[PDB]
């Protein structure tokens, strides 16, 4: 497995999946836009191989979804034109095409077979019949307009070896009673649910219940479970550790012949229940229509065929009884805009399915995560423009010749062209981004003669990027993301060259320049494709300072959400709150490891000190008169010095001993194994260490002593670079290791001299070569210190030794990422987009989305409406309300104003981190402050490019009272 | 009554309440149950976000009802 390809996807899979994924070949029928994007994400997702089945001529129309056709493949076969598209996005996969499928026993070669939306119902039936009974696993899914479904059929066995892929639980134990009783550890909660299958290490006293075997927990509050007697086991002393297992599960799939009649759903919004049954029979009717009318579906908006399919749903709902049930209607109102858009082809749905499709195919393959059983319908009906402002007709909803036709299908002509005139903002050109400038680029967005895009990253091209920014090619490494991908979909539609505007600069309070007031007043509204928190918060907030709309989104493995924020009707992204990073406490970090987490985070630190901080504080020293406690200690070190590679050996030999020796004996001096409080020092989170014993042919020990080295070389210009044992033993063997000696007078926390530096006039010309960390490069020593250091920790305390992988994904604080969830929730981006354009004011019509495709799950809700109060009995906004204040007004003038116009007496006036007045100040600190202009008020507490200035106030009302108001705006 | 809260992790957790519960109150039982601070809940159910001051009843929530706490990822 390629981890320099594979880095982020990696996280999310694991290797045995993504093994069993490179053993598998995946046959796709239909290569339309939905066809196409399953095989994006499961070409990037690397299987053995890909094969595509399309012998159908390319027209015109299939270019609405279809972003690997131009209009020059027009009259050529769908698959042969696709086929050298796909091949380029993973050099690892390779790409056939099935010329024809005249025998079904061709089947017999694939793993997976995918039927997309050119498969008849019919041959559905009967593909699908030939795979289940080989043990050929079936997935198949179709669109039609703003509805889709999905089919999953992985046969008569299938094994699930992970549900979730979330991380196993574990925890400390500080009691097991007899009856199973297992009480945690102080305030540690096991996160555990019933059911769940734990395993026990280092419980002393029940020796054989740390064989590995597995126990049923029943869980009796958070802190407590109970997993059956354990009186035959012994009795418990001391000690123990849990960790969760995940047990295998065998499921059962029916044929897709038995689900019409009897279907299983997962539903992909709970509002919407009801509507699953309805358009199960609304997809089987109007495959019957197209059988009835020489595989026509019914024509666009038209009323009559409407009419017949309603009576198709009608007469099947009698065939097929169970579907709705006794007494259930059918949804009449439903079915008929099934019929009215069944021609349409829209982007936000074929990529809503095209990842969760293909996610399904890499489950299929892989037995990682557990499978969607059996059918999924979906609709967004509410992405519908309201008919006053865009009338939908057979005469508005015509095809006029053009790529936009199956969309104009849907929306009409009118809407489409105002699609078109938009003028939108993107901050990021990544995972995110690459799908949103698709997605774009396929509706013509910014392609009119009043619209463009702006993309803006300041970021590059690199490899592990190309896993899932699928607009970039290893070609591109190196060049710019948002330029390479304005360039990608220009290609993809020619109706936006000379429309999208890419930047390369990075949004922030030090970019305002560029990106003014000017800027973004003329912009519709502006879309998020971030990957950093502040990042978002900040655009949220100039979104809300320019009364701008906000398309929000976001991913972690197979998790995802998207969130819409509307000027003066929802609350705003700030205005909610995530779960913040948990802080390991000083003390665990520096003495009382208990986690690899720990050892890691501490082997960074030492990375850092070592060769970064060490270096710099030394090339400060020697360039600054102003420089002059551990900063001196370091100093001296760095400066008191290599002169080849086998001193830098002798170093690091030195550095192991001090670090994994010398300090573990120390703290052992200060705490010795036996030390006591009643109960024993070494227990719970703090396990007694041993010091290492330095050992070559310990693979931790000896990358140790290379990686430190090697980075201590490059520090001092010393010549570096597979490392030889015995070349590293011929220095090693002879060097003299002094002898521990401890340090008396050493305090250590359990819960959270100058002139010896050198004269800087010896050593002119001197420089040291600070390291700058760089995760994603496996030649420079980084992460193989890391994992050494960290390993080398992990052995003192008796904690399991992380690999490279791991090491990297804690160290580099890498974010899992999968090109499947990031095309869907760009899909679901979408599909709020169109009520942006449609100007929608009723809140009841956004959705907010929330998915984890490993269950799968799907989730909606209407988003917040913002908070509203009241001061002096006016009413205001809460987020989108401020004061406007025209000029660089002078304080007691403002505080005239607030008294005069609002009835609020200011009692305090701040600027940033500044406090600029407050009703309580002193008459001489007032007489310095009241009579200036907000600009010099500010320069007496402490820009030309500045226009306006944001300042908070706390006030009291007319009844004398504290009031929450808004900020105020001073425009200069 | 009992009700289900899932998780966006596949965690069930169970919950006894009445009707006439707040969202503010179910979030303090979620809060016993798993630590999470109730500012940092977000409750959703049948297409809607349950915010406080509201009652169960007032979401049409009923006996065996299962609501989704979900979550917002920052990874793209
Ligand atoms: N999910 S991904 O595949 O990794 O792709 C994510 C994109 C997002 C790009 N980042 C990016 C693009 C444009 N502007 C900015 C600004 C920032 C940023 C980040 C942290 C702090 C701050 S200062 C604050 F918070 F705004 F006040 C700004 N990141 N930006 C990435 O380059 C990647 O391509």
């Amino acid at each position: 497995i390629d981890e320099s390809l594979y880095s982020r996807q990696l996280y999310v899979l694991g290797k045995e999946a993504m093994l069993k994924m490179q053993t598998s070949n995946v046959l796709i029928l239909g290569l339309k836009g939905l066809g196409v994007e399953i095989a994006k994400n499961v070409v990037l997702a690397g299987v053995k191989s890909m094969t595509v089945f399309d012998p159908e001529p390319v027209q015109l129309a299939d270019l609405s979804t279809q972003f690997f056709l131009t209009e020059k493949d027009i009259g050529q076969k769908r698959g042969d034109v696709t086929r050298a598209k796909l091949a380029e996005l993973n050099a690892y996969v390779p790409v056939n095409v099935l010329d024809s499928l005249d025998d079904v026993t061709q089947l017999s070669q694939f793993q997976v077979v995918v039927a997309t939306d050119t498969v008849s119902l019919e041959d559905k039936v009967k593909i699908n019949e030939f795979c289940h009974s080989s043990g050929i696993r079936f997935i198949s899914s179709e669109t039609r307009g703003l509805f889709g479904n999905t089919f999953v059929d992985l046969g008569d066995e299938f094994t699930v070896l992970d549900p979730t892929g979330e991380e196993p639980r574990t925890g400390m134990v500080s009691d097991i009673e007899p009856d199973g009783t297992v009480t945690m550890l102080d305030d540690n909660r096991h996160g555990l649910e019933d059911g769940n299958f734990v395993r026990f290490s280092e419980v002393e006293g029940l020796d054989k219940l740390n064989d590995g075997t597995l126990f049923k927990v029943e869980v009796l509050g958070p802190f407590a479970f109970r997993i059956g007697s354990v009186k035959e086991y012994g009795e418990y002393k001391k000690g123990g550790i849990f960790t969760e297992v995940k047990v295998p599960r065998k499921i059962s799939f029916k044929s897709l012949k038995q689900q019409l009649s009897n279907p299983e759903f997962v539903f992909s919004d709970f509002a919407k229940f009801d509507r699953a049954a309805q358009l199960h029979l609304g997809f089987q009717a109007l495959h019957q229509f197209a059988v009835r009318h020489n595989g026509e579906l019914p024509r666009t908006m038209n009323d009559e065929d409407a009419n017949e399919l309603i009576k198709l749903v009608t007469d099947l709902s009698v065939q097929q009884p169970e579907v709705l049930g006794e007494g259930v209607d059918v949804n009449e109102d439903l079915i008929k805009e099934l019929s009215y858009q069944a021609r349409g082809d829209i982007p936000g749905v074929v990529a809503f399915f095209g990842g969760l499709v293909a996610q399904e195919v890499l489950k299929a393959c892989s037995g990682k995560f557990t499978p969607l059983k059996q059918f999924m319908y979906f609709d967004s009906l509410e992405s519908l423009p309201d008919p006053k402002n865009f009338p939908r007709n057979e005469k508005t909803t015509q095809p006029v010749n053009s790529r936009y036709d199956n969309q104009i299908a849907v929306f009409g002509l009118d809407f489409q062209k105002k699609i078109a005139n938009s003028k939108v903002f993107l901050v990021g050109s990544g995972a995110i981004g690459c799908e949103m400038l698709k997605n774009w680029a396929l509706l013509g967005l910014g392609s009119g003669s009043d619209g463009y895009i702006v993309v803006t990253d300041m970021d590059s091209i690199e490899k592990s990027n190309l896993n899932r920014q699928f607009l970039f090619r290893p070609k591109d490494v190196g060049k710019n993301k948002s330029e390479v991908a304005a360039e990608a979909v220009c290609a993809m539609n020619p109706d936006l060259k000379g429309k999208i505007n890419a930047k390369i600069d990075r949004v922030g309070p030090e970019t305002e320049e560029i990106f003014n007031d000017s800027f973004w007043e003329s912009l519709d509204f502006v879309t998020n494709a971030l990957d950093n928190v502040d990042a978002r918060t900040y655009v949220d907030r100039r979104c809300v300072f320019y009364r701008k709309p906000l398309l929000e989104s976001g991913t972690l493995g197979t998790k995802g959400n998207t969130q819409v924020i509307i000027p003066r009707l929802t609350e705003s992204y700030s205005s909610s709150r995530d779960p913040p990073e948990k802080s390991i406490p000083l003390c665990t970090l520096r003495s009382f490891p208990n986690k690899i987490d720990h050892t890691i985070a501490w082997a960074k630190s030492l990375f850092q000190g070592y060769f970064t901080d060490s270096a710099e504080n030394v090339n400060m020293y020697l360039t600054q008169p102003n420089f002059v406690k551990g900063v001196l200690e370091s100093i001296s070190d760095s400066l008191s010095k290599p002169h080849n590679f086998e001193d830098c050996i002798k170093w690091a030999r030195l550095e192991f001993e001090k670090k994994f020796n010398h300090d573990i004996k120390q703290l052992l001096f200060n705490f010795p194994k036996d030390a006591k409080t009643g109960e024993p020092f070494w227990s719970g989170a703090k396990r007694a260490p041993t010091p290492l014993e330095f050992d070559i042919y310990n693979n931790d020990h000896f990358h140790f002593v290379v990686a430190g080295a090697s980075l201590r070389a490059y520090n001092y210009g010393i010549k570096s670079d597979k490392p030889n044992v015995d070349e590293y033993k011929s220095v090693i063997d002879h060097m003299i290791i002094p002898e521990f000696t401890p340090n008396a007078n050493l305090k250590i926390q359990v819960n959270d001299l100058v002139s010896s530096l050198p004269d800087p006039s010896t050593l002119a010309g001197f420089k040291l070569e600070p390291v700058d960390f760089e995760k994603d490069d496996d030649t420079n020593h980084h992460i193989e210190f890391i994992t050494a250091c960290s390993n080398c920790r992990a052995q003192n305390y008796f904690i399991e030794t992380a690999d490279r992988q791991k090491t990297k994904f804690i160290a580099g604080r890498i974010i899992p990422a999968i090109a499947t969830t990031t095309s869907l929730v760009t899909g679901l981006v979408n599909l709020e987009l169109y009520k942006l354009i449609d100007n929608k004011t009723d809140i009841e019509q956004y959705k907010n989305g929330f998915v984890n495709l490993a269950l799968p799950f799907f989730g909606f809700s209407e988003p917040i409406a913002s908070p509203k109060g009241e001061y002096n009995n006016k009413k205001y906004d809460k987020i989108w309300d401020r004061f406007d204040i025209k000029g660089d007004i002078k304080l007691s003038d403002l505080i005239e104003h607030f008294e005069k116009d609002e009835g609020l007496e200011i009692t305090m006036l701040s600027y940033g981190v500044s406090l600029l007045y407050a009703s309580f100040f002193p008459p001489k600190k007032l007489k310095e402050r009241l009579n200036l202009p907000i600009t010099q008020l500010v320069k007496l507490v402490t820009p030309a490019h500045v226009s306006t200035m944001i300042l908070e106030i706390c006030a009291d009302d007319k009844e004398g009272e504290d009031v929450e108001v808004p900020f105020i705006t001073i425009h200069l | 009554m009992q009700i289900f809260v899932k998780t966006l992790t596949g965690k069930t957790i169970t919950l006894e309440v009445e009707s006439s519960d707040t969202i503010d109150n179910v979030k303090s039982k979620i809060q016993d149950k798993e630590g999470i601070p109730p500012d940092q809940q977000r409750l959703i159910f049948a297409g809607k976000q349950l915010e406080d001051g509201r009652t169960l009843s007032d979401y049409n929530i009923q006996k065996e009802s299962t609501l989704h706490l979900v979550l917002r990822l920052r990874g793209g």
